[PDB]
């Protein structure tokens, strides 16, 4: 994934 | 350095007990309020094709670890910056003077603070971080990296932080106090002595975890 949540 | 190497022990030994291996599993019992994090990562950005990596802490200051190797965090004020170069050299300084050299890295850090407030959640939003000394300094971003199931958060206070991907569940480790908190699917968020899980024991999903998490600090003192 390229970002949190 | 020794905060890795004190937590590494500390997680040895909770693992080594086999904590979900009681005959009486008494998780409850290793809570400790008191040692609730300080700080922990919020929301994060991986923009390091281009830039670096950006990121919140809880208490809402922003930070970013660059891929020159340098570093900027921008306080909870929205004014107050400490800028960490290459070198190690220290700096704090204002947004609003006017430095002209960390402009870009002034608005790229403002694009990121911008990003991540518009776009994400905010991790352990629910939770009253404990009270920190008066004189402490606010923690950066030491080092950090990603496996196919985590991204591993390694903040210079000596905290690891791991959010795994697939579930949302979340580990915040601290080797001062000696302390794992664990975020479950539910956002349900609590706080265990290490030594008391020993103690009394735990699930397997959070057994599970801490031995994952051992894996995770042997990489972050293989990389030194």
């Amino acid at each position: 994934p390229l970002h949190s949540t | 350095d020794c905060h890795l190497s004190d937590m590494l022990q500390q997680l040895h030994s909770v693992n080594a007990s086999k904590p979900s291996e009681r005959g009486l599993v008494r998780q409850e019992e290793a809570e400790d309020p008191a040692c609730i994090p300080i700080f922990w990562v919020s929301k994060w950005v991986d923009y390091s094709d281009k830039y670096g990596l950006g990121y919140q802490l809880c208490d809402n200051s922003v930070g970013v670890l660059f891929n020159d190797s340098t570093r900027l965090i921008l306080y909870n004020d929205g004014d107050s910056l400490q800028y960490i170069e290459r070198d190690g050299t220290e700096s704090y300084l204002t947004v609003s003077s006017h430095p002209n050299s960390l402009m870009k890295k002034i608005t790229l850090l403002k694009y990121f603070r911008n990003y991540m407030s518009e776009h994400l959640l905010k991790a352990g939003a629910n939770i009253t971080p404990r009270e920190g000394d008066e004189l402490a300094r606010l923690p950066y971003l030491r080092t950090w990296f990603r496996t196919r199931s985590a991204i591993i958060l390694h903040l210079s206070n000596g905290s690891v932080q791991i959010n795994f991907f697939q579930d949302h569940t979340k580990l915040i480790l601290c080797p001062l106090m000696a302390a794992v908190t664990y975020i479950d699917e539910k956002r349900d968020f609590r706080t265990y002595r290490l030594s008391l899980l020993e103690e009394y024991g735990c699930c397997k999903e959070l057994a599970s975890r801490l031995r994952y998490a051992r894996t995770m600090v042997d990489k972050l003192l293989s990389s030194r």
